[PDB]
């Protein structure tokens, strides 16, 4: 059988840590990776000429990789190009073979609708731009590149047209995750800790929701008390019943820093439909990676928390 | 890195220069400014890569694994 | 008659061709190919004059700078590190036998069926997903158009069995293991620089303790327990036997008694030739150069609360598995497509 | 200050005498004899010249045929193997030090204290219910009036300490155990004849195995765990240190890092100095001569399933347990009735 | 004060390490560069945990991916096996200690004075006529231009002495040595290829006997004995130190009793610090560690016919060698032109 896996988001294909906690659950002999760079129409000099960013719906053959998706349901080796990311050109392809798990990640994953009906399951992965701001901030003071705060207009000059390209994506995606700055600590630097919160999907089947202690009630829980010494600021969970955008949601949702152990398995023994065949598996896959960033963090908790519903879905789909 | 250090201060002039002149707020210096992006993201790309510069072992297990300090029987 | 090919001749290549050696008349195998980073005068005699087999006795082995007459019977014999400048189809090659531990990856012992050879087996638990299997467990569930097989580790080889034998029998939630290792040629012999820092310390002085995972290739061997075995291993200073222990826990509930009598039954009817059944209060140097897989040690068996039971396996890492490596290539050799 | 007295000088003596050697200004004990089928100038020297601790040097050690000057410090000695000949009450003695692996039984034992000796510590699990304390875990417990006293062996004495924080922690149902032992003075050098046929064979080339009960005399020192724990053990050819795995089946569940968590606290505020915890990748000879009584290896604790454990510890048979011995030497001192 | 370098941290460059920190004081020396075929964080973790010497405990040892701080003290580490891409000169390094056991030549050892060193000390019997120098011999007689020079095999640097006390004593017409050596790392742990045979084979198994030339290394450090020292190896299963066997045929008749007179009053005159004289009855494990570079032992020096003497020393060739080589080191700083 083939299963596919759609991942939404501008983190870089391929440079984003989500992809490295799915490695480490699921192992790359399992699964490979996809670029969804790789199919654009034209370089970036036909972008210059063009006047058009690497969002266009005109600026991707659509059709050909639909035409190796499908073929990828047939066992075939598919034969994908590869967009040369130094010069912006185009390699002659490569023929790659399918898998067990074949994973599809780029900036239009979800933009075709015949590929929205062959994705197994779909996850966005969205940011706010304050925590945009402060990645950028490290991007160019780690590097040293001295090209700061002229980037802040960046930002307003490609945000219009991706709202109109890519947000309405999550319209259409099952999981989509979106990360804020924390409103329960204040005297930090803008992102340091992250209030992040994992829109899920109600309807369709395999998936279940993870509920904290209710499906369906409102309840924002703290974990602090007479079994946890908590240090500052701790953890501030929630969840909700909601409707986004007309639609049956679920949001679980997470604020503050893990600083240590006991805290990170309490709050795993108490969330619900998890999908574990091993009690505090969860932990053990937060704590294979302490170096990634954002474990300390919700972000690494949702991520590996979407990753086993993906582990959920396989299971589903393979019996 | 010599080629896109040159690039990225290039199109960062040419930041400066399409989208002050030619329309502050069209699809051409938004253009420019995906492009300098994506070559700040090669920059990324280069600079992660380079963080995982392995110093010996990747190198001398890379290319004579069967010797004494890499030999692994994981039995 | 298939030509067959050793690649690497060291520990498991000298104990193959010694085997071969041993079981010459019954053989759809003739060994024609051997390649080590050593000249063929050197190795000739490590064959001959083994320190741990003692002195070969049947055949005369001699040697001169392009061949090697054992017993009168003649094999080719060269030196390359690179797989792909070696001479397979000048040679008429069928099987190779991986023995480097250096090319566990499927695209490295790949590079030997670009070189020209037809199939590979390799001695060791490999990178990916190569298709393991053990003689004695699931050596008859290969597929032949897989030209790439991979053997698993002695550990392995020896636990699987009795593994295979206390699911049918009894069915198995958990299961631990923790294998008593002679020690192996990796580990520096002094104190020199390593890859990994707990095989770096002397080996003769110290038990050094190792992290594997050829307790999770039972789980690849036996498909319904992956994720349930697991266990490290305990490098002594013997140089050549080891044991292994191992912890189950099983389901169905019964004494010690009952699980000595179903493996001795085993022993008898399924497990011939794999699992030998000792009632005997022997040590570890009775078994250099035993024939089975694993003797069970009956003496030592024990169960607790019904559920929880530890067996005992002497097993020869350097002797039985080679025996299992040749039983695999000639029972790959009688189906050959 | 109490005056104690030693029978048997031989590597539990040797422990005993450096690390009261080494522990002189905070003890309450002061020893004053010794005994050995040796003669005063042989065992002087052995004290002096340790072949594993290397040479002594802080103190001068030289003898004479009656006495022995340790450090200017004199200490008496003789040479008997009848206990009831000995010179007890004629050189006032409150706690003789059984160590020659003999006087196991209550009545042998007792032959001291009918010789004129006031307390008998001995230092071997003893035949019949004799009290037993182990110091980390219940050497409070222990009535002065008890005159006999037993420490356990050197497996236990390591074993039991991780055992009590496991079971305070999470509750423990069963639990194997399997020592990796280092080779012991009893079992012959060469292929000798022997009571028993698995110590009769040679021990510097051999994994010989053996079943002891040592695992279940924590169910001594520990009440509610008695017949649900037991293990044998492997003698390989290392002299000093030792290893043992334990495999619990706790039933609160829980991961690999909680244990290492709890074990590493527990190290911090009750075991202080009994468990050592490191999370370095160190090997065997590492800890000769290391203090606590035993060190968690970090790297190798594993959980599966939830609810089955398993944890090794590093320790040392020779010197860690002398120095438990000691310690509980002292703390019966502080306690004399 | 002068800048110091250690080609090969292994055996030798972790014994001069030790020894340098433990004669911090009143050296002229800093060690301030290294370079293994290891990372910088594998062989701190070596430098503190050697399996022989124990954990070393005077100061602190921990290191990052560029440098190593010993004690407080930080020392540059870099990873290269060609010597001509080195930064010696960037870090501005008089004397290097070439202790790869590689580069034995004199066109080998001279890369490092063409890649920027002022001079050299392998510690090796180099081929071709490199200037060797015994500490306790002719360590005097060196010209400070010859920044090439060499130290001598161990068991050279050990029995050279003693032929210089006999010489200028007795006079020396023939002399043989048979020395019992410990393992050192070239063996292979088990029978693997090997360039010669006699060390291809099991290194913790067996006599392994080698013919070496370190006898006749002292007709060079002695003019006058050239050709007439020739002596065979026995490498035995011990890990650290050695004797050896000394055959001379003196033509100045004397008796046993004579000989340990004369080599006791030379080891208080002359050669204090280089022989130790022991009338003893040790054994090896008690020469782990000392300083001396021979101890003669004195209950086996035997004289036949008058004209016919046999000694036998001690020496230890991992840590009185690097104490010799670090003394050598300092004796050129001192006499630094
Ligand atoms: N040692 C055991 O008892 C045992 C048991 C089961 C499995 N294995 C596996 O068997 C393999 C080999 O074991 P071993 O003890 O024979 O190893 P070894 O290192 O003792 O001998 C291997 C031989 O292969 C040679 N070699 C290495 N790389 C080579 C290359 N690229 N080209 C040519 N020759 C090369 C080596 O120089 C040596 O001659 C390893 O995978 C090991 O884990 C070993
Ligand atoms: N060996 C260990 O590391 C270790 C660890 C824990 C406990 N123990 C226990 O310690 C005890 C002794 O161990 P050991 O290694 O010192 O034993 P050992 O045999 O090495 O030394 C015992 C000494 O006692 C002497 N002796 C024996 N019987 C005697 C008698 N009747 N009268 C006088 N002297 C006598 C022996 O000749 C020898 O000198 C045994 O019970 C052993 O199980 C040993
Ligand atoms: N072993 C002894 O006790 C002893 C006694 C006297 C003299 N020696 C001599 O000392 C030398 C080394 O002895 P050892 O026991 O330390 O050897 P070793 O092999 O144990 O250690 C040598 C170290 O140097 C490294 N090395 C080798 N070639 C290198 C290169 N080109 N560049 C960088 N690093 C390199 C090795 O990988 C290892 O880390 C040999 O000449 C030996 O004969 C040894």
């Amino acid at each position: 059988r083939v299963v596919l896996i759609g991942v939404a988001g501008d983190s870089g294909c391929g440079k984003s840590t989500f992809l490295r906690r799915l490695a480490d659950l699921f192992g790359e002999d399992f699964m490979t990776v996809i670029c969804l760079d790789d199919y654009h129409s034209l370089d970036r000099k036909q972008r210059k000429e063009m006047g058009i960013t690497a969002l266009d719906p005109r600026a991707n053959n659509f059709d050909l990789m639909y035409e190796q998706i499908k073929a990828l349901k047939n066992g075939e080796s598919i034969m994908k190009p590869i967009y040369n990311h130094e010069t912006g050109t185009i390699d002659p392809p490569e023929k790659v073979d399918p898998n067990h798990v074949i994973v599809i990640e780029g900036l239009h994953p979800l933009y075709d609708e015949r590929v929205r009906s062959l994705i197994d399951f779909s996850v966005y992965l969205d940011i706010s731009d304050d925590v945009k701001i402060a990645w950028k901030i490290k991007r160019d003071m780690a590097e040293r590149g001295h090209s700061y705060e002229d980037v802040i207009a960046s930002i307003n000059a490609r945000r219009p047209d991706f709202m109109a390209y890519i947000d309405p994506q999550k319209q259409y995606a099952d999981v989509v995750l979106q990360i804020l700055p924390s409103q329960l600590a204040k005297e930090e630097k803008v992102g340091n800790i992250l209030r992040v919160r994992m829109l899920q999907r109600e309807g369709i089947p395999g998936f279940e929701p993870v509920y904290l202690f209710d499906e369906g009630s409102t309840i924002t829980w703290i974990p602090c008390g007479r079994k946890l010494t908590c240090s500052y600021p701790g953890i501030r969970l929630s969840y909700g019943p909601d409707e986004y955008y007309g639609h049956p949601v679920s949001v679980l949702e997470v604020d503050g820093r893990f600083e240590k152990l006991d805290e990170l398995i309490y709050i795993e023994s108490h969330l619900s439909n998890t999908s574990t065949k091993h009690y505090g598996e969860v932990t053990e896959l937060l704590l294979k990676h302490r170096d990634y960033p954002g474990s300390d963090n919700g972000s690494g908790l949702f991520q590996v928390l979407t990753g086993l519903k993906m582990r959920a879905t396989y299971e589903r789909l393979t019996s | 890195m010599s080629n896109l250090e040159k690039q990225i201060e290039q199109a960062r002039e040419e930041a400066h220069k399409i989208c002050d002149t030619e329309g502050a707020t069209s699809g051409q210096c938004a253009a420019a400014w995906d492009a300098l992006e994506e070559l700040q993201a090669e920059a990324a790309h280069q600079r992660a890569e380079q963080q995982d510069h392995k110093t010996s072992f990747q190198q001398y297990c890379d290319d004579n694994p069967d010797a004494a300090e890499c030999r692994i029987y994981d039995d | 008659m298939v030509r067959v090919a050793i690649n690497g001749f060291g520990r498991i290549g000298r104990n193959f061709m010694r085997c071969w050696l041993q079981r010459k008349a019954n053989s759809k195998l003739e060994i024609v190919g051997i390649n080590d980073t050593s000249d063929p005068r050197t190795n000739a005699h490590l064959l001959k004059y083994d320190s741990m087999l003692g002195i070969f006795q049947d055949a005369e082995i001699t040697a001169d700078d392009d061949c090697i007459y054992a017993g009168g019977h003649a094999v080719k014999c060269v030196s390359d590190r690179n797989p792909e400048n070696l001479p397979w189809s000048a040679w008429g090659i069928d099987l190779v036998i991986e023995a480097t531990g250096v090319f566990t990856s499927r695209e490295g012992a790949s590079k030997h069926l670009s070189a020209g050879a037809k199939k590979v087996l390799i001695t060791a638990p490999g990178k990916g997903n190569i298709p393991t299997y053990v003689v004695g467990v699931n050596h008859h569930t290969y597929d032949p158009s897989e030209d790439i097989v991979s053997n698993a580790s002695c550990t392995t080889n020896c636990l699987a069995p009795i593994v295979k034998v206390l699911h049918e029998a009894f069915g198995i939630q958990q299961g631990m293991m923790t294998t008593t290792h002679s020690y192996t040629g990796d580990q520096r012999l002094l104190d020199a620089s390593h890859r990994d820092l707990r095989r770096a310390r002397a080996a003769a002085m110290n038990i050094v303790p190792t992290s594997t995972g050829a307790a999770k290739a039972v789980g690849l061997v036996i498909p319904e327990l992956q994720g349930k075995l697991n266990g490290i291993a305990l490098r002594v200073p013997t140089p050549n036997v080891s044991v292994v222990d191992f912890v189950a826990q099983v389901e169905k509930p019964t004494i010690a008694e009952q699980v000595n009598q179903v493996i001795k039954e085993a022993s008898e009817t399924t497990m011939k030739g794999i699992i030998h059944y000792s009632e005997l209060e022997l040590v570890s140097s009775d078994y250099r150069g035993h024939n089975a897989s694993s003797i069970l040690d009956a003496s030592l068996t024990m169960v607790l609360g019904g559920n929880l039971v530890k067996v005992v396996a002497w097993y020869d890492n350097e002797w039985g598995y080679s025996q299992r490596v040749l039983d695999l290539a000639e029972h790959m050799a009688a189906h050959w497509a």
